[PDB]
């Protein structure tokens, strides 16, 4: 299970405030590097060091600044940060051969103001009484909207465990404002099932979803609640025919 | 003729004189054309030959970022030779390491190398078929199990197949005027007597490029080990070699024996006589 | 040009 | 990371064979690696190539020909659960990862059972919105954005319940509007004339 | 094991006192790399003395080159003073100007 880590996964902050993701590694591999991918632009390179105090910047490196005083920490700083420095970041090492093995990745939002975020909006909706007559099957409709940044992590519980088997959710949010820069996201998932399992008001069915919002650390001043990261859920009971 | 591109790396550990020094430094056929000096204040990789300044920043970034990282490595390598071995941290130990791809005439690939040293004695390295390592001992055998997992091998081979020759090729037409001249070295014989009964007659070879040249003693038109004296060739300094072969020769006899120059800069090999 | 030998260790 | 990167995101049937063919530039290059990475996911090493030839690993080929210069991936039997980006790695540039163009896969699934249709799912207590859910149409249907701006419609997705050896494609629709019902809700999409209404 | 020098003191062109030339002392395959190679000019270190970056041949042993600029003249006699642990006492070989 030996991996890149990053530290930490997600993170939201305001133009200026200085920032730094830190990458461990504990494979003892002199080559450390890291990437921002965008879409349409895919993965591209920032800095890049093969040893300790080695050090060369990627395509990409204005506005960053790395250190390689030790062999397991690449740590990547951003002195003044930018929204357009809002992007996917990836810590990749290579040892034996040249293969990289990357951490999971950390997402950045740089907003011009906190206010912006917001933490999202979980709803389920019940089978169509249709689709059982139809299809004999049941299908419930999660339905995640007006969150900022687009950090979320969802997933369905049933009767007190996870669920898989039946599941489709979105791959990437949807811009709810694809017009706007700040536009909020929104995202759905799918579950379904034998029309007896819904039929059964003894069946417990939730949607939850994860939001990586602001930390207990951050200001806040709005009236509304602090959008902190938490954990929004739904559900509903299964229901006789 | 053939060429040759050659990459020299040696660490040396500095028990309790803190890290080991760690120097790298590169050919072309003889001709240096930069190093890397682990001590030293620039903390780069340095021009050694005037044909290779005109290569971008670019460049150099990059052959420095390498060439640190790799002592780092070797850093490392000592660290563990130490365990293999299970020597004390308190003795100094060396690692060099042997890099390097050979052209024909072509321009096409001929041989690939890459070896490593321990005390200046063979450790593991890179066969002809470049698929295969040669472990010297028990510890080699260790490292070269990794490198089999690794798929090393194959990995050195393309390079050499590829990035190697691909660089080496482009050197040396940034280098004509220089690399491809091939220098006939100038010769003299010299003749000092020890006694009455013998003297000395020494062979000179002056001002050749490439170091490659051979020079052999005859006594009546056969060769002689037997009281001659051969020095390493040697380096003039302004870019030429230098060398010599001397031989006992009674008195009076001087005729009797022939001098063989033999270099590729040479249409005929040359013979000299007193 | 030298080449990539990182991730090397014996 | 150019111009001409094989146009359009490869698209492929479910069990078929995918071939992925790239050409590159950089002849210092003389070794590849493979990476498949999910859309929100970190991008992960499946191939590795060196020398001039062919690497085999279960369903997966990769033949790196240094002659012509092209480098090339190939997945038999293909399954959906390879829908995802993949990319070639070489690092060339003197110490650099370059990540040449990454070609999206697309493996459709095989809806042995095609019933088109479009069923209206129960409001809840909690929402006022009502939504339609378009399922168990052929991978051979496209779906398309809403015409107006506060109807949302999700690109197609596609669920297996491993138990019944069912697997179904399906897209949800959505909105607040009164005007918003499910027959006019799919009407800027090409859907099956043989698709379903229910009473 | 270790390997003891190989010294040569020569100079760069064949010598014609009054015209300067080049002085060079050339250690070859000696193990390990430590040494301490100086120039003497009738007994007397010279200052100003350059050399060769870490080498090494074939065989994993090193090679170094010292040089120095100067003018010979028939009254000046140099040598070559290499000092290394393969030796008890610092070697040192005059400058034969035939060798």
């Amino acid at each position: 299970e030996a991996q890149v880590t990053q530290n930490p996964r997600y993170l939201i902050t305001v133009t200026g405030k200085k920032l730094t993701v830190t990458c461990s590694q504990n494979m003892n591999h002199e080559y450390m590097s890291w990437y921002r991918q965008d879409p349409g632009l895919g993965l591209r390179q920032i800095y890049y060091s093969m040893n300790v105090e080695v050090t060369d910047k990627g395509d990409v490196p204005e506005g960053y600044k790395v250190s390689r005083k030790e062999k397991r920490n690449f740590p990547l700083i951003l002195e003044s940060p930018s929204p357009n420095q809002t992007s996917l970041y990836f810590c990749a090492s290579s040892g034996a051969s040249h293969e990289q093995y990357f951490g999971p990745g950390t997402r950045l939002t740089v907003t011009e103001d906190l206010k912006n975020v917001f933490p999202p909006e979980v709803a389920v909706f019940e089978p169509s009484e249709a689709e059982i007559s139809h299809t004999q099957k049941a299908t419930l409709v999660c339905l995640a909207t007006g969150f900022y940044p687009d950090h979320v992590e969802l997933s369905w519980w049933v009767n007190g465990k996870e669920v898989h088997s039946g599941v489709c959710t979105d791959p990437q949010p949807l811009k709810e404002q694809p017009a706007l820069n700040d536009s909020r996201y929104a995202l759905s998932s799918r579950l379904r099932v034998s029309a007896t399992f819904w039929q059964n008001p003894r069946n417990h069915f939730r949607c939850q979803v994860q939001f990586y919002g602001l930390s207990e650390n951050d200001e806040w001043t709005q009236d509304r609640a602090k959008p902190v990261t938490q954990i929004v859920s739904a559900e509903a009971w299964g229901r006789a025919d | 003729g053939s060429h040759s591109m050659r990459y020299f790396s040696t660490s040396v550990s500095r028990p309790g004189r803190g890290e080991p020094r760690f120097i790298a430094v590169g050919y072309v056929d003889d001709t240096q054309f930069v190093r890397f000096d682990s001590d030293a204040a620039s903390q780069r990789m340095e021009p050694r030959a005037p044909w290779i300044e005109q290569e971008g920043p670019e460049y150099w970034d990059e052959e420095t970022g390498k060439v640190k990282a790799h002592s780092q490595t070797d850093r490392e390598n000592l660290r563990i030779a130490l365990r293999y071995y299970n020597q004390s941290e308190a003795g100094s130990h060396t690692l060099q390491m042997m890099f390097g791809c050979d052209v024909g005439s072509d321009g096409r690939f001929l041989r690939g190398y890459h070896q490593y040293a321990y005390d200046g004695k063979d450790y593991i390295a890179l066969k002809e078929d470049l698929r295969s390592w040669t472990a010297a001992d028990m510890a080699a055998q260790i490292t070269k199990r990794k490198w089999e997992a690794a798929h090393v091998a194959e990995q050195q081979r393309a390079y050499l197949e590829g990035t190697c020759v691909d660089g080496l090729r482009r050197y040396l037409e940034n280098g004509k005027e220089t690399l491809q001249r091939t220098d006939p070295p100038k010769t003299h014989m010299t003749h000092h007597p020890i006694s009455d009964h013998e003297a000395t007659l020494r062979c000179w070879a002056l001002g050749f490029y490439p170091a490659e040249i051979t020079l052999t003693w005859q006594r009546d038109g056969e060769d002689q080990t037997q009281d001659t004296e051969l020095v390493e060739t040697r380096p003039a300094g302004d870019g030429t070699f230098q060398k010599w072969a001397a031989v006992v020769v009674p008195s009076g006899e001087e005729q009797r024996y022939t001098c063989h120059v033999q270099h590729e800069g040479l249409p005929k090999p040359l013979t000299l006589r007193w | 040009r030298f080449p990539l030998t990182f991730g090397w260790c014996f | 990371k150019e111009v001409e990167q094989n146009s359009g995101p490869l698209s492929v049937p479910e069990g078929a064979i995918a071939s992925l063919n790239c050409t590159y530039s950089d002849r210092g290059s003389q070794s590849f690696f493979w990476y498949r990475q999910y859309s929100g996911k970190s991008p992960e090493l499946i191939m590795s190539i060196y020398s001039n030839g062919d690497k085999e690993d279960g369903r997966f080929t990769a033949q790196l020909n240094k002659a012509s210069q092209y480098v090339s991936l190939l997945i038999r039997d293909s399954q959906p659960s390879d829908s995802a980006t993949y990319l070639w790695g070489t690092y060339n540039q003197g110490g650099k990862l370059i990540f040449g163009q990454g070609t999206e896969l697309s493996v459709k699934p095989n809806i042995q059972n095609p019933d088109p249709a479009v069923y209206q799912l129960r409001d809840s207590k909690s929402s006022d919105k009502s939504v339609c859910l378009f399922t168990d149409f052929d991978s051979q249907t496209n779906v398309s954005q809403s015409k107006d701006s506060d109807v949302y419609i999700t690109d197609k997705c596609v669920l297996d319940m491993r138990s019944m050896d069912f697997k179904s494609n399906s897209a949800v629709a959505w909105s607040n509007k009164s005007d918003f019902a499910c027959a006019n809700a799919f009407n800027n999409s090409i859907i099956p004339e043989d698709t379903f209404f229910p009473s | 094991i270790q390997r003891t020098p190989k010294i040569q003191v020569y100079s760069r062109h064949p010598a014609e006192n009054g015209k300067s030339n080049f002085l060079n002392c050339y250690v070859s395959g000696f193990h390990p790399s430590d040494i301490e190679v100086d120039l003497l000019k009738n007994g007397e270190r010279i200052e100003k003395v350059e050399h060769s970056d870490l080498s090494f041949s074939k065989d994993w042993s090193f090679y170094l080159l010292y040089y120095t600029e100067f003018t010979p003249t028939e009254k000046d006699e140099y040598a070559c003073r290499v000092n290394h642990v393969t030796l008890s006492q610092p070697k040192i070989v005059k400058w034969d100007r035939d060798m």
